[PDB]
């Protein structure tokens, strides 16, 4: 993939992971089990 | 200074009538942060033990964590627990006859203070 | 002085057939009426 | 919107002042009305 | 697995200055789930006892539940309590003179962790 | 009967792997109402002590409040604490070698239940 970054600064794409957390069942409050939205990043540096 | 903490806490109170048998007192979710288990005997027992412990929702995974003879009539677990598939707090009374010395039936009360598995991020 | 009632999840409320808003309003109006009347009676029957 | 919008909360509150009429003298002088219930006489009976 | 639990919890902290008298430390509602009472002595007392217990809002229903002599300077009630009309936690010091051995006045701190009577329904 | 109480409570759980060093387990705000500190050893240690205590965010103000030898493998602080600039709960292990008798590394879990400095007014 060719990134359209023309600023040639080190770039950092990010992805959003799938939720692998159990939820809440029945009348139980959402608060009893919050899920964690995780973002993963990677940085690309230039080379001369 | 930044961390994740459990911000949700529940207390479950359940009574049983202190005679031989097994009782499923408190239900806990996976990842629950059990921080206090207390057992109390209301009345004057004459003979018997109460053993509270953990067991599965279905299968026979009972294991006592706190044993109470007749005399002290109150106890608290000395240990803290993260719920890992042992999602039943249960209590069994192996020896017990009728109330004894009172004429009024003997009660046992179990209170379970536990924190929910959910976490939030806080910095101080 | 006052009360409040909290419902269950809306799915259960529509599943066990309770219209929580109307029922709660009615029952709390009742409770309030008896609370005012008990206030009156308790003040009235205080030290003689 | 108490859980996230799932549940609800119906609350009822009243502010009310009630008191048995008992008039204190606005000075030090003694009147037959001072520490006396204005219009109340108690009637006590063994209930059973 | 389904139950009703207490989801609301408060902590009340109150200080008194450790000399003879009676102090009304913590107020509790009817149905409160008192799960921890802790008493602490800040300083170096020389003589006296502190007795914490329960009493009515008005009438003289005092009854000690935890007694602390001079030496240990800290204590926790061994028992759990549901508030039934005994809606005052109170502490009395029958013997005490001035600070002693320090020159700085002796403090006593009482912390009461209790769960409110409200319940909610949860299944796990 | 009217008072101010702490209505917000958090639980912080942190693990370290039980070998010599200093670990900053729990961060607390100023005015936090620390009401329970519990330390647990998961595994079978062979030699060593764990000392938990309080220290500053920066400077070297460490002071042990609970010491755990090998044998009992669990402990709870006997005292209650209001956070006054000692905003780090820390644990140090001065003596420890590899796991011992197990082949599987030895864990230590610290749980801190504390109430936030915020207060609200309630009358009962």
């Amino acid at each position: 993939r060719l990134f359209s970054v023309a600023s040639q600064q080190p770039f950092r794409p990010r992805i959003k992971a799938q939720l692998t957390g159990s939820g809440v069942s029945g009348n139980t409050d959402f608060e009893a089990n919050y899920d964690n939205l995780e973002i993963l990043s990677q940085t690309i540096y230039p080379d001369a | 200074m930044k961390q994740k903490v459990h911000s949700v806490s529940y207390l479950a109170k359940a009574e049983f009538e202190y005679k031989n048998g097994v009782y499923d007192l408190v239900a806990l979710p996976t990842g629950a942060e059990v921080i206090k288990i207390s057992l109390e005997v209301v009345g004057l027992p004459t003979a018997g033990h109460v053993s509270v412990g953990f067991k599965d929702e279905s299968k026979k995974n009972y294991s006592s964590i706190l044993t109470l003879p007749v005399n002290e009539t109150s106890g608290v677990v000395t240990k803290d627990y993260t719920v890992k598939s042992d999602k039943i707090v249960a209590a069994e009374v192996k020896d017990a006859l009728a109330e004894g010395s009172d004429g009024r039936p003997v009660k046992c009360v179990l209170r379970a203070l536990y924190f929910l598995p959910s976490v939030i991020e806080v910095e101080y | 002085f006052g009360n409040s009632l909290r419902s269950k999840i809306k799915a259960y409320s529509e599943l066990e057939r309770i219209d929580f808003i109307k029922e709660s309003v009615d029952s709390l109006t009742t409770w309030m009426n008896e609370e005012r009347d008990k206030r009156i009676v308790a003040s009235l029957t205080n030290d003689f | 919107t108490v859980d996230a919008g799932r549940k609800s909360l119906v609350g009822v509150d009243c502010l009310l002042g009630v008191s048995k009429a008992r008039y204190q003298s606005t000075d030090g002088v003694v009147t037959p009305y001072d520490n006396q219930d204005y219009a109340v006489i108690g009637l006590v009976s063994n209930m059973e």
